[PDB]
């Protein structure tokens, strides 16, 4: 379909419209949108044991420890001994066997989630605890496997995975947990969120999440990270560059200059904007380029390509939402509490008007040029296209 | 009984290729203009033959079936010496005068330098009762230096009793000289002076009974190597208030001979661009500029080439210019594609090239190959000199016979007599505390390239040039540049070297097995990982692979036994083979952190760097196999698995080594549990970095004492806490050029920013050029201006409740030029 | 085979050719009346030896039977060569001012 911009406007008395629904239904329970319960998870950490016992016969010890998880996650156990138990299995486990592996330690972690969110865990022990340099990659790396397993296999067909961002991963409502882990810990330690982005990142691109055929000049080595944090601590280096620095200026200034281009090809444009963006939301005032940036309306460019990707994201998230009513992703919803396929009257009143007023936000403060129409105007089509023609159906 | 006959030639080939190079080192001095062109053949011919002897002991160095072949081919070169024999028995003022009497009213941008020369020695006549002192004035080629001296010394005449120019050339004649600066003082007294002859020393002294009770401002200028003006001196030697002395040179190395003082050397730089484009257009256009319009970019372009020297764009100009413009806009453009490789084969330009190869002659041997290696990169680079030390070192270039010295000291040292010559600029430094890259001029690059080329000392294939050469067999070094069209390979059966400038061509025309005999192969910048041949290479040395994405590299590199480089920067190779141990000279091995070592390193006795060693999943029996082997001058290691008294093991091991030069050890967030307390660092050492900041000691180290390791001038350190007696410690050490200490607990505990001080001693920084520190308050009155004399740059920190305090005694103007510092403030 | 000493006592041509010819342009800059007689007739000779020289790598470089015409006219040429060359060894105002 040429289906034209869906222009809405979206007023007072009309934002409880939606929302109100949205405040209450299954979808938007642990999320937000750009225009601003422990049943649930009990019901998994009861099930995680559904097809462990089918293939025994080398697999024993996943059920052994399958037993052990559910063993933890309803006994109550005093803190300063829950985390060392917890821990027993995090710190021995190195790696069809591996995907149980990783949901035993996502269940896992959700335990420090679960009882801190009420109130079990001192906030002291998290901020003690969480200052480990093991659980930084640990959780680096579980992120991205558990989201590449699930949600990875959505995107693929849904054509929208060349659009997923690294930093903008806490707002699936599964990943509700690691609101506290970024906040708690950034408003008490400031460089330990941006190295945990730093290494998250780093996995993603080792693991194909933003592949490329060359090597990661920013990321996987100690000297980029040593750097990094002594220009944060030295607000006057950038003036005067020493060794091992010049490179890196050299290397963002080719970055940069790649991605205000045209004409070259697209997935090198948008892996070096993945690796740009991460660099500027983890470290500011990195590439503060005040000449160029003037003339070349760059620094506005972020947003409109950032708020393009969240939301192709939101687009993503209704459309699975609305071919379910399983590509909610293993583990995510159980059979019990799974939406049969029956229509529901509430949809039509908040979905389709939702959707309409959704894109009329993004298209209401988006610059239009040529490199960004490339960037931001033909996803917004090709997105707009595809789903205002499986809506009825 | 066969291997004798050939083993006894052998030296026979030696002694003849020593008696050739002194001949051919003979030849070469003098300029190719007075040398006749049949000793000129001759001599070419010579060479070749060198070249074909050196590739013969070559291989039977190597290779000891093959004593045939090695047998028919000395026989064959030795017929075809003694050919060579027969046929030469059948068959047998200075340019720069000119400038020195140019119109004053000519010259653009002189006076403001003529006053900067003059206000720097003139300051002092005011009260005429100073010690005399000379300037000595520096520069590369012909860049002012002569005129600047004359403007000057044309200036100041009234204001002195005697005075005069003399010059001395490459090889003067002392008492020509000397004969000279007596002329110049009086010519009638001295007239006659050049017709008697007494010596070298009774003139000396009459100069001296001469210039008693007078200030007179002698200049002497063009001094080339520094044993000449030991000689002159002693003819300035009685006391003699408010006269004075000006030199000119292009040695830096002869300056500092001079005035004993760093203030009086004047380094001179070329025009600005604006002094330049001005000079530019005096010359070719007439009075004004925005006719054109159209080749205003060309001349930008142009300009940029010449760079600054005056020298250069005055010969440009002239050239371009015959009677009104005769040229526009396709032969400018046709000169702008000949400069880089053909430029001066050309006429009224082959004037300024005699000045630029005044250095070049200059030279001493074993040094005229080093500077025309540099033909081989492209025109506009940065080129990392550590890449040129190793390519040299196994070209064969650098050798001696001392034994006290690893042959890489001694490159070092070749490159720092080019530096010093005024010949290449070096700009940066490196991560081992030394010049980072070299740049040279373009003009004198293109020159060079020429000269070069009139022998088969290299070969480039080039788009603006796409020339070849009629001998497709006599090619020994080549240098694949943009061009990617002409890339026939078959008749280069003996090639020396190889090397490829980021071209994507590589590989899929390329054939190197093909080259059956190889000294270097070198693969900076290229895609292509297909290296399963080297094995077949049997002479190479260097083998250089940065950033080349090889994968996987084959196991029979142990065969290669001679062998000096691997450089494996940015591969994509994680393990290497175990056939590695089975290399046995090797003096550099640059390998990144995550690649795995074999076990039995400890067998390279030979390695002289190593460049980040990954200490991962290692055991005890490694960590101690580094220690046996104790030649190392650069070691760079990092870890993440290993920390426990395997770590106290090694900083013992270390210490075994005596001849380290640097050392850097990087760690993540963590109390170093390594260095012991208890233990003797290396007598020898300079940089000991510590680039990590995450990181963090208890204490002050104790071996780090003023005693021990009296070289250092570098540390990177970082503590978590801080002492007002560790500053006072580390002002007791004797060098220290740089410092930086970082507090730890300031930038991650809640900690108040206090103010050491040193209160022993005077000074206790004779010489720190710079000094930085973070999260540790260093208040700039510590002491008044005479404690550092030499700081360009200060860092410190200092808390906003201070503002009202009275310790903030700042506002005066220190001794180095401390005005330029911006100082992190906190709240 | 046959083919390649041919080949290789060319290059040894045109060297020598290059040596006679710098001879020769060394002895054409003084007038003939300074230059002894001796010298004269054996750079006569020479002239007349670098023809010859030149004649034959022209007729090889314009061929390629007469492959062995052309080897017999080099050694023989190389013959005239040497025995020219023992020969030397064995025997050794301005007008306009009026
Ligand atoms: N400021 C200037 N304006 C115009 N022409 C200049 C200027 N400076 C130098 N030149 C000319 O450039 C040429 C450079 O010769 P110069 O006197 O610099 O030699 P030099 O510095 O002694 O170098 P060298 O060591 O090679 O003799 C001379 O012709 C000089 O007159």
């Amino acid at each position: 379909v040429n289906f034209p911009f869906p222009k809405k406007m979206i007023t007072e008395s009309n934002s409880k419209d939606i929302r109100e629904y949205l405040a209450s239904t299954f979808p938007f329970e642990q999320q937000s949108t750009i225009l601003d319960q422990l049943k649930f998870r009990q019901e998994n950490l009861a099930e995680l044991k559904d097809q462990i016992i089918l293939s025994l016969g080398n697999w024993q010890k996943l059920l052994d420890y399958t037993n052990k998880l559910d063993e933890l996650s309803n006994t109550k156990i005093s803190p300063e001994e829950f985390i060392e138990e917890i821990q027993k299995v995090l710190y021995k486990v190195k790696l069809l066997y591996s995907q149980f592996n990783l949901s035993i330690q996502d269940f896992a972690l959700q335990i420090i989630h679960s009882k801190y969110k009420s109130n079990q865990i001192s906030q002291n022990d998290l901020l003690k605890l969480i200052t480990e340099d093991e659980m930084l990659k640990i959780l680096a790396k579980t992120k991205v496997l558990t989201y590449k397993m699930k949600y990875f296999d959505s995107a693929s067909k849904m054509g929208i995975n060349k659009y997923i961002s690294t930093e903008m991963m806490d707002l699936d409502w599964q990943f509700s947990h690691y609101k506290t882990f970024n906040d708690a810990l950034k408003k008490n330690k400031a460089s330990d969120s941006s190295y945990l982005g730093w290494l998250t990142h780093g996995y993603s691109i080792k693991y194909g999440l933003s592949p490329n055929n060359e090597r990661s000049m920013f990321f996987q080595d100690g000297a980029k990270y040593a750097e990094l944090y002594a220009f944060s601590k030295s607000p006057h280096r950038k003036i005067i560059p020493g060794e091992h620095l010049k490179d890196l200026l050299a290397k963002i200034n080719k970055s940069k200059g790649i991605f205000l281009d045209q004409n070259a090809l697209l997935d090198k444009r948008i892996y070096a904007f993945h690796e740009l963006n991460t660099l500027e939301t983890h470290f500011p005032g990195i590439t503060s380029s005040f000449t160029d940036d003037l003339k070349s309306n760059y620094r506005k460019k972020m947003e409109s390509v950032s708020l393009t990707c969240q939301v192709l994201q939101e687009i993503g998230n209704i459309h699975r939402f609305i071919e379910s009513k399983t590509e909610y992703g293993l583990f995510s919803i159980p059979k019990i509490f799974s939406i049969p396929i029956d229509y529901k009257h509430g949809e039509k009143e908040n979905l389709v008007s939702y959707v309409d007023f959704l894109y009329s936000t993004a298209h209401e403060r988006i610059l239009q040029d040529n490199s960004i129409n490339q960037l931001c105007l033909d996803p917004l089509q090709e997105s707009l296209n595809r789903i205002k023609s499986n809506i009825p159906v | 009984t066969l291997e004798k006959k050939v083993r006894k030639g052998i030296e026979s080939l030696i002694t003849e290729l020593k008696l050739m190079q002194a001949v051919l080192s003979k030849v070469s001095k003098v300029p190719a203009d007075q040398l006749d062109e049949g000793v000129k053949i001759w001599a070419g011919n010579v060479k070749e033959l060198s070249y074909q002897m050196e590739d013969i002991v070559d291989a039977f160095m190597v290779r000891v079936k093959d004593l045939h072949r090695i047998s028919a081919a000395l026989e064959e070169v030795v017929l075809q010496a003694k050919q060579l024999a027969e046929l030469r028995q059948r068959y047998e003022v200075d340019p720069r005068m000119m400038a020195l009497y140019t119109d004053v009213t000519e010259l653009v941008g002189i006076e403001e330098t003529r006053d900067k020369l003059i206000n720097m020695l003139t300051e002092g006549d005011d009260w005429s009762k100073h010690p005399l002192k000379t300037i000595s004035i520096v520069g590369f080629g012909g860049l002012g230096k002569t005129t600047l001296a004359k403007a000057a010394y044309d200036k100041i005449k009234v204001q002195f009793d005697c005075g005069a120019f003399v010059s001395v050339s490459r090889n003067p004649e002392m008492k020509k000289v000397l004969k000279d600066i007596l002329y110049g003082l009086d010519k009638v007294k001295y007239e006659n002076i050049h017709n008697a002859a007494r010596d070298e020393k009774y003139l000396i002294d009459d100069i001296i009974e001469f210039l008693n009770d007078k200030r007179y401002l002698i200049v002497i200028d063009d001094i080339w190597n520094e044993k000449a003006w030991e000689l002159i001196k002693c003819a300035f030697s009685k006391k003699s208030p408010g006269s004075r002395l000006i030199t000119t040179t292009r040695n830096v190395s002869v300056s500092e001979a001079c005035c004993s003082s760093e203030d009086d050397i004047y380094r001179m730089e070329p025009l600005s661009n604006d002094v330049s484009r001005t000079l530019f257009c005096k010359r070719i256009f007439s009075q004004e500029e925005g006719c054109p319009q159209e080749l205003l970019k060309v001349s930008e372009e142009i300009l940029k080439k010449c760079g600054g020297v005056p020298l250069a764009i005055i010969t440009i100009a002239s050239l371009l210019a015959n009677k009104g413009h005769i040229k526009a806009k396709d032969e400018w453009y046709a000169l702008l594609s000949s400069i880089g490789h053909g430029l001066t084969k050309n006429r009224s330009l082959e004037q300024m090239k005699k000045i630029l190869l005044f250095s070049y002659y200059d030279l001493p041997s074993y040094l005229k190959p080093c500077l025309l290696y540099l033909s081989i990169f492209p025109e506009d680079r940065e080129i990392r000199r550590a890449r040129l030390i190793w390519r040299w070192i196994s070209e064969g270039f650098v050798y001696s016979e001392k034994q006290d010295i690893s042959l890489y000291e001694l490159g070092d040292s070749y490159f720092n007599e080019l530096v010093n010559r005024s010949m290449i600029q070096p700009i940066g430094i490196d991560d081992e505390g030394k010049v980072k890259a070299c740049r040279v001029h373009d003009m004198v690059l293109d020159l060079i390239c020429s000269l070069s080329s009139e022998e088969n000392f290299v070969t480039i294939l080039d788009d603006p040039r796409r020339k070849m050469p009629n001998s497709e067999s006599k090619v020994r070094r080549l240098s694949i540049q943009n061009s990617k069209i002409d890339v026939d390979t078959t008749r280069m059966e003996h090639m020396r070297s190889v090397t490829v400038f980021s071209d994507n061509v590589v590989g899929k025309v390329l054939d190197i097995s093909r080259f059956k005999v190889l000294r270097v192969l070198d693969l900076e910048g290229c895609h292509v990982s297909d290296v399963g041949y080297v094995g077949n290479l049997l002479h190479l040395r260097y083998l250089g692979l940065k950033g080349t994405h090889v994968k996987d590299l084959p196991m029979e590199i142990g065969k290669l036994q001679f062998l000096l480089t691997l450089d494996l920067r940015g591969t994509k190779i994680e393990v290497l083979p175990w056939s590695v141990v089975q290399l046995r000279r090797l003096m550099c091995l640059y390998v990144d952190y995550g690649m795995k070592l074999p076990s039995g390193i400890g067998n390279l006795t030979f390695l002289e760097v190593l460049d980040d060693l990954g200490l991962s999943d290692v055991d005890l029996d490694f960590v101690k196999e580094l220690g046996r082997l104790t030649k190392l001058r650069v070691l760079r290691l990092d870890f993440h698995g290993f920390d426990q008294s395997m770590g106290k093991a090694l900083e013992e091991s270390i210490s075994n080594m005596y001849k380290l030069d640097s050392l850097d050890v990087f760690v993540n967030r963590g109390l170093i549990n390594c260095l012991s307390e208890h233990w003797v660092p290396p007598p020898r050492l300079c940089r000991l970095a510590f680039p990590s900041k995450r990181s963090w000691f208890k204490t002050l180290p104790s071996w780090i004492n003023p005693s021990s390791l009296p070289l250092l001038s570098y540390l990177d350190i970082t503590l978590f806490e801080v002492r007002s007696e560790d500053i006072q410690l580390l002002g007791t050490l004797p060098a220290l050029v740089y410092l930086e200490i970082w507090n730890y607990s300031v930038f991650e505990e809640a900690h108040e920013v206090e103010a050491p001080v040193l209160s022993s001693g005077a000074a206790l920084f004779p010489c720190a050029t710079e000094c930085r520190f973070i999260g540790i308050g260093a208040v700039p009155s510590m002491f008044p201006q005479g404690a550092a004399p030499r700081l360009k740059r200060l860092w410190f920190t200092f808390p906003a409740k201070w503002i009202s305090s009275e310790n903030i005694g700042l506002g005066m103007r220190h001794l180095p030029s401390l005005q330029r510092v911006v100082v992190d403030v906190i709240s």
